[PDB]
This record gives C-alpha cells, sequence and structure tokens, in this order.
C-alpha cells in the first residue's frame, strides 16, 4: 500500500539468463523469423531473469 | 500439436528409467537368426 522508501527503493532489471542474447540488445538490428514472449515455461527455448 | 504448417509444444511427458535388460520394447505382439548372408543384427544389445 505504500511507495518504496529510500532504503527499500529498487529498480527492475532484465538479465540474460539462458538466452543467447540480451534483452537490451534486442534493439540492435537482430533478426528473427519468430520472437514471442511468455510468462509460462512450456515450449520456451530460453528465458530471461527479472531482478 | 502438428498442423498443416506448424508444430507447437503443449505438454511434457517425464520418464524414469534404469538401464538393464529385464524389459524390452518390441514392435508388436525374437531369436531369429539369418546365417551366411548380409543382415542387420541386434545381439544382446
Amino acid at each position: 500500500n505504500s511507495d518504496c522508501t529510500d532504503v527499500l527503493h529498487a529498480t527492475a532489471v532484465i538479465k540474460t539468463g539462458t538466452c543467447p542474447f540480451s534483452f537490451d540488445k534486442l534493439n540492435n538490428y537482430l533478426t528473427f523469423n519468430k520472437f514471442c514472449l511468455s510468462l509460462h515455461p512450456v515450449g520456451a527455448n530460453c528465458k530471461f531473469d527479472v531482478a | 500439436a502438428r498442423t498443416r504448417t506448424n508444430e507447437q509444444v503443449v505438454r511434457s511427458l517425464y520418464v524414469i528409467y534404469e538401464e538393464g535388460d529385464n524389459i524390452a520394447g518390441v514392435p508388436s505382439d525374437l531369436s531369429v537368426l539369418h546365417l551366411d548372408s548380409c543382415t542387420d543384427y541386434n545381439i544382446y544389445g
């Protein structure tokens, strides 16, 4: 119910995990035939880590 | 699931196995040996 204090303030970062590319590098002219994001693990080729 | 154009993974089937020789998978419901000619053989694994 309350906003994050100075000690508790955190930022959301997406780390590479097991994927062969970085999330921040997707906007660097990477080409795919299919790219598609999910919250469920079924059928996934790889995954990022939210921290 | 295989459609006319795509294959999509929907589920997972898990396997627990132990190597050995007690149980054998077979085409349907053995000790047949062809001699003196070229043959594709499976002999004790």
